[PDB]
RNA sequence: GGUGACCACGGGUGACGGGGAAUCAGGGUUCGAUUCCGGAGAGGGAGCCUGAGAAACGGCUACCACAUCCAAGGAAGGCAGCAGGCGCGCAAAUUACCCACUCCCGACCCGGGGAGGUAGUGACGAAAAAUAACAAUACAGGACUCUUUCGAGGCCCUGUAAUUGGAAUGAGUCCACUUUAAAUCCUUUAACGAGGAUCCAUUGGAGGGCAAGUCUGGUGCCAGCAGCCGCGGUAAUUCCAGCUCCAAUAGCGUAUAUUAAAGUUGCUGCAGUUAAAAAGCUCGUAGUUGGAUCUUGGGAGCGGGCGUCCCCGCCCUCUCGGCGGGGCCCGAAGCGUUUACUUUGAAAAAAUUAGAGUGUUCAAAGCAGGCCCGAGCCGCCUGGAUACCGCAGCUAGGAAUAAUGGAAUAGGACCGCGGUUCUAUUUUGUUGGUUUUCGGAACUGAGGCCAUGAUUAAGAGGGACGGCCGGGGGCAUUCGUAUUGCGCCGCUAGAGGUGAAAUUCUUGGACCGGCGCAAGACGGACCAGAGCGAAAGCAUUUGCCAAGAAUGUUUUCAUUAAUCAAGAACGAAAGUCGGAGGUUCGAAGACGAUCAGAUACCGUCGUAGUUCCGACCAUAAACGAUGCCGACCGGCGAUGCGGCGGCGUUAUUCCCAUGACCCGCCGGGCAGCUUCCGGGAAACCAAAGUCUUUGGGUUCCGGGGGGAGUAUGGUUGCAAAGCUGAAACUUAAAGGAAUUGACGG
RNA sequence: AGAAGACGGUCGAACUUGACUAUCUAGAGGAAGUAAAAGUCGUAACAAGGUUUCCGUAGGUGAACCUGCGGAAGGAUCAUUA
């Protein structure tokens, strides 16, 4: 079920058995790496990434077409942001939330539900710091969030 | 959230047992799972099974052969010794003539007299009679 | 549902002795207000000197006065209600006697239709009530 | 600085600790002042001398409290040692004998020992065990038997009364011996010692539980009995008695603590819709619990029989292998993590427990004993086991389960080759110069090689993205009629209200009809067992702000998760404070009715409130009277949202889509019908199922009814109050679900 | 060699004062709760209990209770039609 929500959606990605290239994709390792580099150069997000390449270029899975992850090419090469995404969007919608808390204070289910964007941020923060991805002094402030994006 | 996977495959296997069923799917599947459907096997009380290889954790189709009463768990795994294994027969089994108590040994996994017969205790997983 | 964890000793130790606390009988036992308010302060028997001899009227569905006497203990000085369990041992007792009293059956619980009464008397002026009812032994005159 | 929710600190203890005791399916629950071990104390403290050893008390000093003598100047005390008193109490014995045994002390074979032994009191408790047995007549009973009821005897077994009727024995008197330090007792043995063998068995009961009387006489709701139901108001199976029975028996009753019963504390192993009970809801740290995944298959005769069973042998490395140079061998060092777990071994006082052996006359016990003697047996054979001994610690095997880690900005592993600093020793034996890369350690560079190094992507979760969806929320805006008031116009004596009236408004125009204006509420019908929200809750239009579920996804991260003490956010209505606003309604209040009364129900007004903003409050039958996450276990027809397919109808246009219908499938929802899935006391419930065939994870919470959600303490609040929360005392029921009846304005 | 005695130091009983902390306990009077039973006033709950009942909150009344606001059915409706 959703960890803040009475919700117990399946929807999900069926990944197919068969972790073989397709024939039809001529595209090979170095050539799918040079198009995420350049997608990253843009500026988007794995996700994203991942998103543009299977919806116009043909590729099923990065990791199966070229045996790396989209965020363990980024990092390999040295051009994937410091914040992991997911935090990063997490922290993005808790500053939307705020922002719009602070000119109209009588919403308290916006104030319920900032409660629950930042308890997600923290425990996801918790998960990164005992996986030694954010440095283990890295806090986050309802201050100093509005400076870490954007 | 499934914090017991063999649990739920012994449930499932009673549920289908008490309902007829010829065969039932247990959906995650352990070397746990197959080790303890292997002394079931070898003690006739299901037929044969298969596991279906998808890449994740992989799926068992049971064949029952209609002759299990109850193969329920225990699911804190007590430590069991060989001093203080017969007071667990008493209290689970339903007869001294019939029905087993399976536990992990660190020479594998088996079954109470087993365990016995080559001097060992370990963790009870559960029980089929 | 309750805990089964391997390490949950701790959590089910404390659930049991907080829990312990709810029956009557545990309470009774471990709190010390029930042996403080005992007159007879946790005694099986206990000595007193008779009062005063009264009647109680029973309880309602029965119609009867049960033969009792004022009591003052000689320990600790209080004072209590002593039934007398024969059929004319009240003639027995009389005034300022050193009598030995027991608790009536059912552990500081009234008995029967007699209201409040928790207290037997058992030997009176040193000489047994059942002695006296049977004949046994005379009064000391 | 140190210690704390893994419970510190403080308080209590009717707490000396342990070996152990009681109870006895298993698990446990209580008790251990008490003879063994350890500790402490010698009226309470304190300080010391001597001595190896004392903060000694049958040593000393002082104070505090008790208390002895006195010629009043002084002096002397410490029984929680053995006896014995007082006092306290429900509650516990002789001011006895002896160092004979076991040991101890001493200068010591010789003395001493209230240690200790012996006896006395001793129904604490435990073991054994009398109070009678037999024979023959009668009167019965037996498959009795002889003839097939009638009568008897070739039999067996009870009971009743008798010169029966004479056998046997202790209990007691008591000679002696014996025991013993002296004895007492027991065991022996003379003499007496039994026919109401009156040498006398009791304690509790006879309605039910619970074994035993519908007996007789007294009492008459009294006396009393009765643990609980109950009995007793004139023929009481229940009281008081007589008789007769019943239970246990030299013992039985009673009170009280405690254990089982109690699966009524529930770890095994309880419950939480209605019986007592799940927090109003959500977050969340401790705590607890956490998906799958890494060596499996194959070998040699031994082998639970390759006898295709399988004792089972599995077909880590490097250092002298100790039997500067032999293969004839097995010792020195490390583990290619650290644990948890399991098995083994050591170490675990005795007593107690289980238990081996042994005729104590049997037994409780005890740790003893037995053997042949033809008398020389100038002595032989034995035992005084074993098991258990938790948890923690030590040792050696195993490696399944669970946790834990190794290489991701390679600061990675391994083979060498460079280049860097020191040093036990050398013999380039007269010392001295010493060469010592000598032997290995000091730092560091360029390489080779590793198949070079990332398990998968959970019908776990988070996040991204797409089109939607929703009385979800906030701000602004807009509209609707109604109500009330006002301003005009019209005609009229009523209007309003009720069961009937009345209070009330009215020829000053009330009510009504028409047109405007204003204000404040509220968003009808559409509106549903429909939607959304964590609940409370949410309904005119339009715009803006963020948010959200579900669905779709061959996108991304990769265990990030579930529930949660403490802590926190939100929380109907009412209520409180302040400011706006006040149309309707309307606590309080007034009046009119009604009534025996009517402080009400009804009517006319009407304050606070009801509306908004800010600050509090934190409660509801906050209900589904029903924790959350997860898995499984029937059928059917619908409905809301999303997606995927399909005949056809419709909307436009020249065609697809794309909307409204129609037939399906999938997933997430609010629900409904049905079912001998199963459960449950049932009502009922597809959850309240998968529960004695009892264990998926985890939170809260109940323990007969009252007293009582009370008192007190703390804490929060402006207050009202909220949270936390007893006890004394009282009671044998209170309750739940169903059934039958009776009754119902 | 040495006794009495004295200064200082140290342990430090004991007394006085003050604080804290555990129990126990007296108390004029007040206010509850039980029990007793046969009293008085009414009839609030059980039937639509004669105003459906009950919950929360607030006010009021001799007393049970009444009333306002929101809620529940444990209701006296599982239902009301194009
Ligand atoms: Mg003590
Ligand atoms: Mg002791
Ligand atoms: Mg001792
Ligand atoms: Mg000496
Ligand atoms: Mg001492
Ligand atoms: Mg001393
Ligand atoms: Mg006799
Ligand atoms: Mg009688
Ligand atoms: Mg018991
Ligand atoms: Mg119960
Ligand atoms: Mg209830
Ligand atoms: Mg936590
Ligand atoms: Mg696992
Ligand atoms: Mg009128
Ligand atoms: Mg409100
Ligand atoms: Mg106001
Ligand atoms: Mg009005
Ligand atoms: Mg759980
Ligand atoms: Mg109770
Ligand atoms: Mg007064
Ligand atoms: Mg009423
Ligand atoms: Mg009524
Ligand atoms: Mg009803």
């Amino acid at each position: 079920g959703r960890m803040h929500a009475p919700g117990k959606g399946l929807s999900q990605s069926a990944l197919p058995y068969r972790r073989s290239v397709p024939t039809w994709l001529k595209l090979t390792s170095d050539d799918v790496k040079e198009q995420i580099y350049k997608l990253a150069k843009k500026g988007l997000t794995p996700s994203q990434i991942g998103v543009i390449l299977r919806d116009s270029h043909g590729v099923a899975q990065v990791r199966f077409v070229t045996g790396n992850k989209i965020l363990r090419i980024l990092k390999s090469k040295g051009l994937a942001p410091d914040l992991p995404e997911d935090l990063y969007h997490l922290i993005k919608k808790a500053v939307a939330v705020r922002k719009h808390l602070e000119r109209n204070r009588k919403d308290k289910d916006a104030k319920f539900r900032l409660i629950l964007i930042e308890s997600r941020i923290h425990r996801l923060a918790r998960y990164y710091k005992t996986k030694r991805v954010l440095p283990p002094n890295w806090k986050y402030e309802s201050s100093t969030a509005s400076a870490l994006v954007a | 959230v499934r914090m017991n996977v063999l649990a739920d495959a012994l449930k499932s296997i009673n549920n289908a047992e008490k309902r007829g069923k010829r065969q039932v799917l247990i959906r995650p599947c352990s070397k746990v799972i197959v080790r303890f459907l292997t002394v079931m096997m070898k003690h006739g009380y299901i037929g044969e099974f298969e596991i279906i290889d998808d890449h994740r954790a992989g799926k068992i189709v049971v064949n029952l052969t209609g002759r299990l009463n109850k193969c329920g768990v225990i699911s804190p795994r007590f430590d069991v010794q060989l001093k203080d294994l017969e007071k667990w027969q008493n209290n689970l089994l339903p007869s001294r003539q019939f029905g087993f108590i399976v536990l992990t040994t660190s020479a594998g996994i088996m079954d109470h007299e087993e365990a016995r017969r080559k001097h060992t205790g370990g963790k009870i997983l559960g029980f089929f009679f | 549902g309750k805990c089964r964890g391997l390490r949950t000793a701790r959590k089910l130790r404390s659930h049991r002795r907080d829990q312990k606390w709810h029956d009557k009988q545990y309470k009774k036992a471990h709190l010390g207000t029930a042996l403080k308010a005992n007159p007879f302060g946790g005694a099986s028997h206990a000595k007193g000197i008779v009062l005063e001899k009264v009647g109680v009227e029973a309880k309602q569905p029965n119609s009867a006065i049960r033969k009792c006497v004022r009591v003052q203990l000689i320990k600790n000085g209080k004072k209590i209600t002593a039934f007398v369990p024969n059929d004319g041992c009240l003639n027995f007792i009389e005034e300022n006697d050193e009598v030995l009293v027991a608790g009536f059956g059912r552990k500081g619980h009234a008995v029967g239709d007699i209201p409040g009464v928790r207290f037997k008397v058992v030997k009176v002026a040193n000489v047994s009530l059942l002695a006296l009812y049977k004949g046994k032994k005379e009064r000391p005159r």
